[PDB]
């Protein structure tokens, strides 16, 4: 492992990767209670132990807490300067688009109030959305709120487009479908899960809740943490509760009538599941405050694997693209480490 | 069904698990429990130990911050609840127990006590006392007739009479028996362990006339004015006379209740066969017999039943109800019998829900609403959903099993 501290008076909430783009995968944002720092991994000689040390580029600054933060596709490098396009919550329960170059905010969106969420957001993503001529054609975000609404925010040539859909429960995750942007996922507290086309009622909607296994009850609140599609076509759906009770199926070729895998995390999952870019059987969940990670195989080839445990509180965790690495914000630093199996 | 389930812990909305108000007499409850209905409109609840040991008093309206009453008994009574009556006399409840070693107790509790704050109790609210020797013939059902009569059963058969003089002292009025001199067949024997035809359950009708039940289901009827026996009917070879096996019962239970001058009887034939007659004059006759509806292997014991006035059901052809209450195990199965009319040939079996709906839900993943997520959330709704009384007592068996907590997070602790 090695470790890179973040500022003295930087609070992280979030950390994610820019696995979305090419281009800039060695990226990687950390929201913070003044604004969004940029770091870049890089290949040093170092031991071939970690092969992959953080370096620190820049820090925009944006006046207030960030909590959510994604990536799009539209990120660009060039001799230098950095393109980025930011999707991210602020304090003032507005979802917001930034477009920089560098430290320096040369754009910026801002969708709230009434127009807005009404109550607190708790999810965002982001995809670029190409014509058949192949110009960028939409940026489009989607966001999930207490207020029992789901947000697509698209911004198109001739400028937004906003659209809202009322949900039966709060909304707590949502994650466009890999090679698929017509379609997406949206996650309920109350264990609701929706696949929609919003190109368009809405396609399908499983649940966690009357599946678990109950051989060992999982409790009587298990709500539900997570949803994430896996595979790169995004060819499958996982879904983690708070709980630790995990979930997949399959979307290929037959008739299907249940879950087609479940199990247990050993421990609560606060953040939920972080599913590997690489192996579809395989992602990582936190005891986020503990300190330890689990990393957990589908087809039951874990037998309880944990590779990490801090002894300290985890406050995000996301995988490098690579497979190999992960990126870990604790509540004062950015952890790099390297489990040697997945080289 | 066309009843439901709605289970009712008087605790429920309270932290204590245990009203703050409990007075513990002593004299020089999960085994069995009843209501009584007394002169102030108020329902009074009482439960009798496991041992026998222990009676118990709360009032219905109000086990929170009303008072339960815990009175110890030096030692069982003979025979369970058997042995045990409890009735309102004159602003009193008036208890009599006739215990293990032959005394026979009594007990007066002022209806003022009952519903009053006070921990301390004056006068003489109980009386010991052996009027009979019970060490030779033991008895074990206890029947009460009025505040001064009340007669005892006998387990080799006899009855005797326990008639109040003062208002403390009892003494024994033999009844006529001669069932005995059957002994001079050589099909039975007095010294026999077997061969008792013992009462199981037994009522009183028109103050004067004592319908008993015996273990070879023989409706025998005594008169008190006589105390002669007056019937004796053989209820069994009405129907189809099974040689292969009708099972003598082997205990007292509830295996008939009357309502006006009706009369149902439980006899056993895969314990499937309520009887019912009618009474007049003393004369007992026969209309019909109605089987149960029970598969399973029909392993459903009769826990209590209740015969009455009709409901309100889906069927306005009504004449009179039965309510009934099975039992196998800690599962429970309440059915109406709806009886038509006067002729007791046309009925309907009505059945009900036996789960509760939070129950229900829970065991088949029907519940959408509870939150999900942390551990301590389904901590909080277990906590809620059960009331303090069972989440304690769970809490107990676990560390008694030792079973602990490992940490915040110890989901594989919840699940247990």
């Amino acid at each position: 492992s090695n470790q890179y501290q973040l500022p003295l008076n930087v609070r992280p909430y979030t950390t994610t990767w820019c696995s979305q783009s090419p281009s800039c995968s060695n990226l990687l944002a950390i929201g913070h209670d003044t604004g969004i720092t940029i770091y870049c991994a890089s290949e040093e000689q170092t031991p071939g132990s970690t092969g992959l040390t953080l370096q620190e580029l820049f820090t925009i600054q944006t006046g207030l807490p960030t909590l959510h933060l994604s990536f799009s596709s539209s990120c660009s490098y060039s001799e230098p300067v950095y393109s980025l396009f930011l999707a991210c919550v602020c304090q003032d329960n507005t979802v917001r688009l930034i477009i920089t170059k560098n430290e320096t905010i040369i754009t910026q969106h801002v969708l709230g109030g009434k127009s807005g969420h009404h109550n607190f957001v708790n999810d965002i993503d982001i995809a670029d959305v190409y014509s058949a001529d192949n110009r960028l054609a939409e940026q489009v975000i989607a966001s999930v709120g207490d207020d029992c609404t789901l947000i697509i925010w698209r911004l198109t040539d001739e400028g937004p487009i906003l659209a809202g859909y009322p949900l039966s429960s709060p909304g707590i995750s949502v994650q466009f479908r890999p090679s698929n942007p017509n379609q997406l996922i949206v996650g309920e507290r109350n264990g609701n899960i929706r696949i929609f086309d919003w190109t368009l009622p809405w396609l399908l909607t499983l649940n966690t809740l009357p599946l678990v296994n109950t051989c060992h009850s999982s409790g009587i609140a298990s709500s539900l943490a997570n949803v994430r599609w896996i595979g790169s076509d995004g060819s499958g759906i996982l879904a983690m509760c708070k709980s630790g009770a995990w979930l997949r199926w399959n979307l290929f070729g037959p008739k299907n009538l249940l879950p087609n895998v479940q199990g247990i995390s050993l421990f609560p999952s606060l953040l939920g599941a972080c599913p590997h870019p690489r192996y579809m059987d395989y992602f990582a969940t936190a005891h986020s405050q503990h300190g330890l990670i689990q990393l957990i195989n589908t087809y039951e080839k874990d037998s309880n694997s944990i590779p990490i445990q801090l002894g300290m509180p985890i406050v995000d965790f996301c995988w490098h693209q690579d497979g190999s690495h992960l990126a870990i914000a604790t509540e004062g630093s950015v952890l790099l480490t390297r489990l040697m199996g997945f080289t | 069904a066309c009843l439901s389930r709605i289970d009712a812990n008087l605790l429920q909305y309270y932290e204590k698990p245990e009203p703050n108000n409990t007075v513990d007499l002593y004299v020089s409850g999960s085994e069995y429990s009843n209501c009584l209905l007394l002169s102030n409109s108020e329902y009074i609840c009482y439960h009798f130990s496991s041992r026998s040991t222990l009676l118990t008093f709360y009032p219905l309206s109000d086990a929170y911050h009303g008072k339960t009453i815990n009175i110890h008994l030096p030692n069982a009574s003979m025979n369970q609840r058997y042995t045990l009556t409890i009735q309102e006399v004159e602003q009193q409840l008036l208890v009599n127990v006739i215990l293990k070693d032959g005394s026979f107790l009594t007990l007066q509790l002022p209806l003022s006590f009952l519903f009053s704050s006070a921990n301390t109790l004056n006068g003489e609210w109980f009386h010991l006392q052996n009027p009979y020797d019970f060490t030779v013939r033991v008895p074990h059902f206890l029947f009460y007739v009025s505040p001064q009569f009340s007669v005892v059963f006998l387990e080799d058969g006899g009855l005797l009479g326990l008639k109040k003089v003062d208002g403390v002292h009892y003494e024994p009025l033999l009844f006529n028996d001669n069932s005995y001199l059957k002994s001079l067949t050589r099909f039975f024997s007095r010294s026999s362990k077997s061969d008792y035809d013992s009462v199981i359950s037994c009522k009183l009708f028109h103050e004067r006339y004592l319908i008993v039940l015996t273990q070879n289901c023989h409706l025998k009827i005594w008169d008190l004015t006589s105390f002669t026996l007056i019937q004796d009917y053989d209820m069994v070879s009405q129907s189809d006379s099974d040689p292969s096996h009708f099972r003598k019962v082997e205990a007292v239970g509830e295996y008939l209740s009357l309502y006006n001058n009706t009369l149902v009887t439980l006899l056993p034939l895969e314990n499937g066969l309520f009887q019912m007659g009618t009474l007049l004059v003393l004369t007992y006759t026969f209309q019909n017999n109605i089987p149960t509806n029970l598969s399973a292997s029909a392993i459903w014991s009769i826990v209590d039943l209740v015969l009455t006035r009709p409901l309100e059901l889906n069927v306005e052809a009504s004449y009179l109800n039965l309510i009934v209450l099975w039992k196998s195990g800690t599962a429970s199965k309440l059915q109406i019998l709806n009886v038509n009319d006067e002729s007791f040939k046309n009925y309907e079996w009505i059945e009900s829900v036996n789960k509760s709906l939070v129950d229900l839900q829970s065991e088949h993943d029907l519940d959408i609403v509870t939150k999900t997520g942390d551990v301590e959330r389904g901590f909080c709704n277990l906590k809620s959903r059960y009331g303090t009384q069972i989440f304690e007592r769970a809490q107990q068996i676990l560390s008694e099993n030792k079973i602990i907590m490992a940490h915040n997070e110890d989901e594989e602790y919840l699940a247990n």
